[PDB]
């Protein structure tokens, strides 16, 4: 175990935590503010750059019909396999 | 009924089968010195450039034992 | 989450500014053979076949600033993961055969179907353009892999027999006062003997494997290179 | 202005066997013992022959796989299918041995073991002992012991029989 | 009567038995080496182009050795 | 009496047991190329052919060997 | 339910297994002194070359039969 | 809970596998003899040197013999 | 198991056996005798099992 | 299992035999009576492995 | 197990005869008395093996 | 088990068999047909293994 402690990066210095909602939704409004203005018409490549795919993976999402459980991305405890919740 | 049962002493059993991981490293580098020699003596004016090579082989033979080595040691001191 | 670190190799950046502010030669290369693809003269390649010599530079430098200093004690390799070298063997390994994919050549592929056409096609030769298929990411796995390990080891190896070293040195030097002295010495004599023999080992299995983690690369490269002979 | 090669004269060629041909069975080795462009047996069905070469001892018999020794100073025996052994001596030479059942010995001196003298060996062998102490250097040396080995096998090859 | 168990220090076992696979790789990798050596003496004007071949087989002989590595830390980290 | 016991620990040691076949695979791969080195002085000028053929002997034993593999791995999980 | 056991006698299994180790370790010596007399008797004028490669690879295979006798004393004596 | 167990019956197995090793060894005495005959035969000239040699094989092959015996012993009679 | 090793290791010394004396017949005394020497040596190592086996076996 | 490195040993001897038989045939007589001795030692060791697995069978 | 050294001592008997019979085909048929001799006595330490399988599992 | 001592048998029958062909290439009907032998006998060893493996499955 102690031998096992020493692969470790020495050089630690600030760690962040941030939700995946918060800033996708920050992403979101970024894009749409940079995708508003007129002058960027909704059939240039760069708005369906921006766009599609992101629309696609959602509703591939959406549509998913899966038999079985898929427990939360971001539970508080993911460690125990017997406790999916 | 459920009876989680944890023994301690196995740890000597995984790591003495990992060292017989090394009678086939052991083995190995012999053979490479035995052809080593019947080499020399088959074309002695390349003596030095055969011992270049059988050392390079010695050492990637000699890495895999190291590495049943560390699983020894793992077990053997968890 | 979001770690903010940081590698350990800023005083060799610092020494590099310092020592290369200059132009100096370089004449010694630990993988020379990205540089010479071709011996017999007259033949050449219409591919970007020396593309590999800066990345196969760089990553000889970027490993060598680690690895080989890591044998320092102390010394940290901060990019020691699995997953992370499967990352930079990725792209480098996927980046070239989508290259050659890119190429759209189809008969590249040729050579995937082993055998003559005396074989079996169905029960053979298929299964062998399968085998192969699935070697090629296998040989990806394996570099990783061996260069993972080989470090692993070697450094828990060090670890535990400095850690011996220190034992015995520090609560058994006392011997040498007594009537078991030249039990201690035999012992300490053993282990100065192990301590050397282990740091060349070190320091040659290092370079040694930085060389075929160049040579797997290069060697994919090869496999699917055609020479073209001048007329 | 084309000459002709020496070997178009000689009308006696070695014939050799498809790989991809059907085996026969042979019951005689034709045998050609040469010395110094001289043949002492020519195309001689035998039984078999046995020849000394530097790793060791081949007994060739009919049939035997092609092959290319050679040969050290020391006996050698040819055993007719009669039941009738002859015995030579050579000092050295090639032994060619073809799957067709033929066997090629040519040899630089090749003298029956009955020509030989043992007292005239045993002291050559104590005069040669004597001229290697006295031996200059090692290249003189290494000429003696060639001697002294030959002086030898052929003292060794008279008491066995 | 069902019960179960569960004993906790059989992964040693496991992980060892999986370590023995490595001899198997070190004495391929000496016989490889040991035939080069010998074979060099043979034709040494080939030496590089065996010497290539005999790598070869070493990456090749090196990767099956990883998978049984590879399993003894996929049970011995669970 | 009747006892019915579950032991979960015991598919550890079926797997390590298995790994151990890949130290055939990996001594006849290293038994393929050291012939292979030794053909190639023999015969230099048929070096791409007994590669070709080496090459084929090393595919179905590393088919082999993912049949080890798959064995293991379905002993690991299930 | 949590148990916890301790085995006493256990560590006498894992010693003898690295002692299996030293199989191969005192193989592979006797492997090179056989190619050694080979060597020597097919190349007669290097008696001393020849011998001290025999060393080196005798000193190479100790040194593996010594890492595994390490974990058979630590072990016994654990 | 904490249970400690001590099984007498251990000290048996392992001096059993501590003697298998022996084989290894026994072997590898059978192989310097069987390469020595051979040497004699290639060069009758050296019979002395190499038996000499090949009796330094033996006693160092021997040697790895005893080291495992000792360990064999001291668990038969502990 | 440790006689496995001593049985084939004997096996080795006779099989060079036939090969060394039908290279050079005329060293058969000193060949059989060195293959003797050997077969000695192994025996004492198949005893120093058999000694542990029996010794484990009456105890 | 001893077994195994005894049978094994004997084929050894049997097919250095034939090597020998074939490379001069004429001392076959000889080097016969030489492999029958190599069966006889190494069957010796095998019966000491097959006496363990009868006294342990029957006690 | 001890069937694994049966099984390859047998394999190795047969390899050296086919090198031996190449050499010198003229030899087959004693080779081939010699082999199967060998065969007979491999083959009887397996009797022994089986014995011992049938003489533990019906028991 | 005792398979990998069969399938090594059988490996080292046909391993020879290339060498004998290659020595003497019109000799291969008979080397064939010995080899043939050598692996039927291997075989019935495997299969008497795999009739006790069988047995105990069964049982
Ligand atoms: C909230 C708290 C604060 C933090 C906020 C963070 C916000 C995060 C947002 C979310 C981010 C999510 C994703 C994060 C992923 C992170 C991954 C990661 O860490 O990977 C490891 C990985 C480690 O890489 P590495 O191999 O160690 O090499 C990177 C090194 O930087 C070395 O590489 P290199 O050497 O190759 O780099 C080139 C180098 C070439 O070499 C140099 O140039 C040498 C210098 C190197 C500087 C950089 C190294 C820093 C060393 C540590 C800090 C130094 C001391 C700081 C003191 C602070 C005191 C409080 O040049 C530079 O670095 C250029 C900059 C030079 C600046 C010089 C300034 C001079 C000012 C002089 C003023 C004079 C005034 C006079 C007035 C007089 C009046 C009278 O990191 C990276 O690759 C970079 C990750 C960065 C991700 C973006 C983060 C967002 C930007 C944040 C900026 C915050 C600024 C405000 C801070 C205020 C103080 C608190
Ligand atoms: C090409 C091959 C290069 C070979 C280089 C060979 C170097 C030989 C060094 C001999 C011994 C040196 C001893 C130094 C002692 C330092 C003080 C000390 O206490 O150290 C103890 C340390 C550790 O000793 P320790 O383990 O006894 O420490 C005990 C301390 N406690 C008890 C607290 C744990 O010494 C070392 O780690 C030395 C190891 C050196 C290994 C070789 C490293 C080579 C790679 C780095 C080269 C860098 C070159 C850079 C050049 C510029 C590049 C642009």
């Amino acid at each position: 175990s102690n031998p096992a402690d020493h692969f470790r990066p020495n050089l630690k210095a600030l760690t962040l935590y941030a939700e995946r909602q918060h800033y996708v939704d920050r992403w979101l409004h970024v894009k749409e503010r940079w995708l508003a203005p007129w002058y960027l018409p909704w059939w240039s490549p760069l708005f369906q750059l921006g766009t599609w795919y992101s629309q696609r993976s959602r509703n591939l999402f959406l549509v998913e019909n899966h038999l079985s459980y898929r427990p939360y991305k971001f539970r508080r405890n993911d460690e125990d396999r017997n406790n999916p919740y | 009924s459920t009876v989680a049962i944890s023994v301690q002493g196995l740890h000597y059993v995984g790591t003495g089968l990992a060292a017989i991981a090394l009678a086939g490293v052991g083995l190995g580098i012999g053979t490479i010195f035995g052809n080593l020699l019947v080499a020399c003596a088959r074309q002695p004016n390349l003596t030095k450039m055969l011992f270049n090579y059988a050392i390079l082989g010695f050492a990637l033979t000699e890495a895999i034992g190291l590495f049943a080595l560390m699983l020894a040691f793992l077990m053997l001191f968890s | 989450m979001f770690l903010f670190f940081f590698c350990d190799l800023f005083w060799l950046r610092l020494l590099l500014c310092m020592y290369y502010c200059v132009w100096s030669r370089l004449c010694f290369i630990v993988y020379f053979n990205c540089l010479m693809l071709i011996f017999d003269f007259l033949l050449f390649c219409l591919f970007d076949l020396y593309l590999f010599v800066g990345l196969c530079l760089f990553l000889l430098l970027w490993f060598m600033l680690f690895n080989l200093y890591s044998l320092i004690l102390y010394y940290c390799i901060t990019y020691l993961n699995l997953y992370l070298l499967f990352c930079i063997v990725f792209l480098l390994y996927i980046a070239f055969l989508f290259l050659f994919c890119f190429l759209c050549d189809f008969f590249l592929f040729n050579n995937l179907l082993v055998g003559d056409s005396f074989m079996d096609v169905f029960f053979i030769r298929f299964l062998l353009c399968f085998l192969e298929c699935f070697s090629l990411l296998c040989r990806c796995l394996s570099t990783f892999l061996r260069l993972f390990c080989n470090l692993l080891s070697s450094h828990f190896l060090l670890l535990m027999f400095f850690d011996f070293f220190y034992f015995i040195f520090v609560f058994f030097f006392y011997g040498v006062f007594c009537y078991w002295f030249i039990l201690f010495i035999f012992v300490f004599c053993f282990c100065l003997l192990f301590y050397v023999f282990l740091y060349l080992l070190d320091l040659f299995a290092a370079i040694l494997q930085l060389f075929i983690f160049c040579n797997m690369i290069l060697q994919l490269i090869m496999d699917f290179l055609l020479f073209l002979l001048f007329v | 202005h084309d000459l002709p090669e020496g070997f178009e004269f000689m009308e006696h060629k070695v014939v050799n066997k498809d790989i991809h041909a059907p085996h026969e069975n042979l019951e005689t080795l034709r045998l050609t013992l040469t010395r110094q462009d001289e043949f002492l047996l020519r195309e001689e069905p035998v039984k078999c022959v046995t020849v000394t070469g530097t790793n060791g001892e081949y007994g060739i018999y009919p049939g035997h796989a092609y092959k290319i020794v050679q040969l050290n100073p020391s006996p050698l025996t040819v055993e007719y299918t009669d039941g009738t052994t002859k015995k030579y001596f050579v000092s050295g030479g090639f032994a060619h041995i073809n799957n067709e059942g033929s066997c090629d010995v040519n040899t630089v001196e090749c003298t029956l073991l009955d020509d030989l003298d043992l007292a005239i060996a045993e002291k050559e062998l104590a005069a040669q002992q004597a001229a290697l102490g006295s031996a200059k250097d090692d290249k003189a040396k290494s000429v003696v012991e060639i001697r002294i080995s030959v002086i030898e096998a052929v003292i060794a090859a008279l008491k066995h029989h």
